[PDB]
């Protein structure tokens, strides 16, 4: 009689506590709301460009739209932006400066804008214990290290495509190769990734065409600017490729790739372990045998792995059945993955 | 129950906050009612040293640039540098932003809503159809399985094989069943007399498939565009083409909208169109027997009035070396000449009739 | 590919148990066109895995029980890039030279503690050269060599090697990245520093000493031991303000030990610092870092 109704009392006042978080949290977003409505009011706000100075308190600026005017300094602001050559900004009322506005370009914001999430994958890249050469055996997943590594923090995201040194016009790539690399020697922290440089790695074996001269033209600034009169002690290059038979043996001298990392899966703890960073979401029958996946995968490509494990998920959920048997993992890797032995030529 | 009787004037509180939200948030329509122009917007961060640093640069269409800092309600895919923003007459705020085209003659490429044709017109290929139909239907309606399992669908499937088998109208017959809107690009379209045209054709079909709803995008004559090339205007479109790789390989978020493609040769095949988000999916399309182009000669034949009278024989030793599309206008000349033999009913010299017309 | 390679070595190991160096000396052209031939990359690893432990394993059963290591010292000493100088395609392996140094470093480790005094000087002083020959390496083995030789030299009485260990360690410790190895061979700087006491070499090594490092990816279990030893060398050479920067850190060690010994010197040197400090900034703020812990005033040195 007595004991029970502090607990029914104790019900009543969960039921009653239990449904202030369904305003109290939107609420915040509604005064949020006014809070923004209240931050708009701040309106009427122009630019311009400051030539030359007369006067330390007033001096002249220049508007985009081209007619030029003179304005005051503001009582908040001091002397340290209000030096010449510094973009600032103007208001249409009094000409006041309210702040200024730093500089910029297009493709910077591609070079600084760019940023890829992720610290797991720097430890999800399985069994793995001035330049790098990352070459193409039956095994992938180059992007998935480089973009492992560049995901936790490579200090930048200065990607290299190797189609940016295709210069249409007159093959003058040189500006690109001392502009950008001149970039690697301003900045003191620099990664530079070469990805798919099987293209641009022309053996010019035979009389090469000007296409071909141009970009191995390129390639002789490499040459001038790796083992030639400058050095390259702390900038790091990572030359990923896909064919390892094609790629410049004259660039191929250990001065430039001290090491060579050969993307497989040679190791059986490798194998097993990026199993299981590609097995983590999976659901599957209690029945788990994956030495037999593990021992059967001879010389495969990871990411390719994932696609084929995927595909037996595919295979498993033709009969829409919510648990997956490894039968369907043994035998449709087996046939699926004997079909990438028969496209692996 | 005295402690928690003060909840009471809590709720009396927060009901009176949506009973006086009601004017502030009504004055949004008259104040957000129409932006009277566009403007276009270039994104930059911005330091003051809360006081925090924030800003954008404005350009309106007019040649006239302002300045204002980053503004407006919660914003999710904005801050990007886009077009078609709100502004008001003087104020120079923005307070509805919403992605533009121009260059319509991209944009208007080819506007398909759904076809008509389906996957029950062919005949012999659900050995090999069957697994991309799953690859269309699955993905579409098993979203959620998805992560019970951690499957992500493929993006990149290469419907190779050789010309005029119908890779085309098929992939969009299997398109009608996709049920999402269609829109088809060429492969020459890329090819363009100005420079970095190719970018924008490429930013382009990721615009719309990145920012509209779930369509399908399927494109065709990619081998004749998919040169590697060792000037040269391959090379240029190694520049697009690599770039679009670089969208296929460089974005993770990429599990959105698929793209397909067609090649009607793999004589020059691209090494690099290997990858999860790559062209993964080779299912070879070989060129149909006299039996399936039997087939797909009667499904796409069964509403014309044919004669019960065929045995196929003769019409399958004409056919040598044939494909479905080349039986297709055997189909649709029968259907033309047909008409004027008199005879309402299709005769069977009209097949032999039609393969020796057109070829 | 290896396959040929490994039935030469697992069967070279069993036919090669009692025969002399000269059947070694007839193997010398069974493992020149060996090491010529197998351009794969990835494949003859093995075969680089299996007849060098071959040939060092015959060098074992060399070095058994008889030894004059004259013709041992002679054969590495004058074949090193024989097999690399007719093959102009160097394949850039650097993966079982790491092996090859660290196997002959384990070796002449089983090998250097006492057998005889003669061949040890002679091998010393030719891989001590072929450290400068070298020019490429994780510099790891360069630096032992040589660091456990100079722990010889330290009982031989003999400090001119101190330049050579000295100068060395320079290049030992540019141009690699070493968090561990590095402090625990970096004490070598001020090891012999005693004995040699010059006053430019330690302006030279504190200012390559804290170059970059303050707290972590070094742990010793004494970090701060090797502190007051390294901070009482400038303390020798200096007067008074070498310790008016380090005093004011070694108020994390009564934190990592136990504090009953910290009372007679870290609470004693704790007021030495802010004495010796300038009288123009560093005394108005550092009596204020001290200020505040209930241990300064249970020394009775805090009236003073």
């Amino acid at each position: 009689d007595y004991r029970k109704k502090l607990l029914e009392h104790k019900e009543i006042d969960g039921r009653l506590k239990e449904l202030r978080e369904q305003l109290k949290e939107l609420t915040k977003q509604y005064e949020k709301s006014e809070n923004d409505l209240k931050a708009l009011q701040s309106v009427g706000q122009i630019v311009g460009e400051v030539l030359k100075q007369l006067t330390e308190e007033k001096f002249i600026v220049k508007a985009t739209n081209g007619p030029r005017y003179v304005v005051g300094c503001r009582r908040q602001l001091d002397k340290s932006k209000l030096k010449p050559g510094t973009r600032v900004a103007l208001d249409m009322t009094t000409l006041t400066i309210m702040r200024y506005l730093p500089r910029e370009v297009d493709p910077l914001v591609y070079n600084m804008s760019h940023e890829d999430p992720g610290n797991v994958s720097y430890s999800e890249i399985g069994g793995l214990s001035k330049g790098c050469l990352l070459y193409g055996p039956p095994g992938t997943g180059k992007t998935l290290l480089a973009r492992a590594v560049a995901s936790q923090l490579d200090c930048n995201f200065l990607k290299v495509v190797s189609s940016s040194i295709v210069d249409k016009y007159i093959g003058e790539s040189a500006r690109l190769i001392r502009e950008m690399f001149n970039y690697a020697r301003d900045h003191q922290p620099c990664i530079i990734f070469m990805d798919e440089i099987d293209a641009i790695g022309g053996r010019r074996f035979s009389e090469g065409t000007s296409a071909d001269r141009e970009i191995q033209r390129t390639l002789m600034e490499l040459l001038n600017q790796m083992d030639g009169f400058d050095t390259l002690h702390r900038v790091k290059m990572i030359m990923a490729t896909n064919r390892p038979d094609t790629l410049d043996p004259a660039l191929l001298r250990p001065g430039r790739l001290d090491r060579k990392i050969h993307i497989d899966l040679p190791n059986e703890q490798a194998r097993l372990d990026i199993l299981k960073i590609h097995a983590g979401p999976i659901t599957k029958h209690g029945e788990i045998d994956y030495e037999a996946i593990v021992k059967l995968s001879d010389g495969f490509n990871g990411a390719d792995l994932r696609n084929v494990c995927t595909e037996a998920g595919m295979f498993a959920i033709r009969a829409d059945h919510d648990f997956v048997v490894q039968e369907d993992f043994m035998k449709a890797v087996r046939k699926v993955a004997d079909s990438k032995k028969l496209e692996s030529k | 129950k005295i402690m928690k009787s003060e909840v009471l004037r809590v709720t009396h509180e927060l009901q009176a906050m949506k009973d006086k939200i009601k004017e502030n948030s009504e004055k949004i329509k008259v104040n957000k009612t129409l932006p009277y122009l566009v403007s276009n917007v270039i994104e930059l961060l911005d330091v003051d040293p809360q006081r925090k640093g924030k800003c954008a640069v404005i350009k309106t269409s007019t040649r006239q640039t302002y300045f204002l800092p980053v503004i407006g309600l919660v914003d999710a895919e904005k801050l990007k540098p886009g077009d078609l923003v709100g502004v008001n007459k003087d104020s120079y705020l923005i307070l509805e932003t919403l992605p533009t085209e121009y260059d319509s003659r991209v944009k208007a490429m080819e506007v398909d809503e759904r076809p008509t044709e389906q996957y029950s017109d062919i005949g012999g290929l659900d050995k090999q159809i069957q697994e991309l139909v799953e690859a269309i239907v699955l993905p579409m309606n098993h979203k959620e399985k998805f992560e019970n399992l951690g499957i992500q669908p493929p993006k990149g499937v290469l419907m190779y094989g050789p010309p005029g088998t119908g890779k085309t109208l098929l992939a969009r017959a299997c398109a009608a069943q996709t049920k999402a809107t269609f829109l088809k690009l060429a492969g020459p379209q890329l090819v363009q007399m100005f420079i970095g045209d190719g970018a924008k054709l490429v930013r382009d079909a990721f615009a719309l498939a990145k920012e509209k709803a779930p369509s399908i995008i399927f494109i065709d004559e990619l081998d004749a565009i998919g040169t590697k090339r060792f000037k040269a205007g391959d090379r240029e479109v190694q520049r697009t083409m690599l770039e679009l790789l670089n969208q296929l390989d460089g974005f993770q978020p990429n599990t959105q909208v698929k793209v397909i493609a067609a090649t009607n040769r793999v004589d020059i095949l691209d090494p690099a169109l290997l990858r999860s988000g790559r062209l993964d999916r080779k299912i070879e399309f070989p060129m149909p027997n006299e039996e399936a182009r039997a087939r797909i000669m009667q499904i796409h034949s069964r509403k014309m009035n044919v004669s019960p009278d065929v045995n196929y024989e003769e019409l399958a030793r004409c056919t040598d070396d044939f494909n479905g599309a080349q039986c297709k206008a055997v189909c649709v000349e029968a259907g033309m000449i047909a008409l004027r033999r008199g005879a309402t009913e299709l005769t069977h010299e009209d097949y032999m009739e039609g393969i020796l017309e057109v070829q | 590919m290896a396959d040929g390679g490994s039935e030469r070595a697992d069967g070279r190991i069993v036919k090669m148990e009692v025969d002399y160096s000269a059947t070694v000396d007839q193997r010398l052209p069974e493992c020149a066109k060996l090491a010529k031939e197998g351009r794969l990359q990835e494949v003859i690893e093995t075969l680089l895995s299996l007849e060098k432990q071959t040939r060092t394993a015959s060098d074992m059963v060399s070095t058994s029980r008889i030894l004059v290591a004259v013709v041992k010292m002679c054969y590495e000493a004058k074949e090193w890039d024989l097999l690399n100088e007719n093959i102009m395609l160097l394949s850039k392996r650097r993966s079982q030279l790491k092996q090859a140094v660290a196997k002959m470093v384990q070796q002449c480790c089983t090998y250097v503690e006492e057998i005889t005094d003669l061949p040890i000087k002679l091998r010393l002083i030719d891989t001590l050269r072929m450290v400068t020959e070298g020019k490429i390496y994780v510099e790891i083995e360069r630096a032992r060599l040589t660091k456990t030789l100079a722990t010889i030299k330290e009982q031989n009485g003999d400090v001119k090697e101190a330049a050579s260990i000295l100068q060395e360690l320079q290049v030992e410790t540019y141009g690699s990245m070493e968090k561990k190895e590095r402090v625990e061979f970096i004490l070598e700087q001020m090891r012999l520093c005693l004995a040699v006491k010059d006053y430019i070499r330690t302006q030279i090594i504190s200012k390559k000493i804290n170059t970059k490092f303050f707290q972590e990816e070094n742990t010793e279990k004494l970090k701060l031991k090797y502190y007051n030893l390294m901070i009482q060398l400038d303390q020798h050479e200096g007067s008074y303000l070498s310790i008016c920067k380090h005093y004011r850190a070694i108020y994390d060690t009564p934190c990592i030990q136990a504090e009953s010994e910290k009372w007679q010197q870290a609470l004693k040197s704790v007021v030495l610092y802010v004495i010796l400090a300038p009288f123009d900034n560093e005394q108005s703020d550092l009596v204020h870092r001290i200020s505040g812990d209930k241990k300064l005033e249970e020394i009775p040195k805090y009236k003073d």
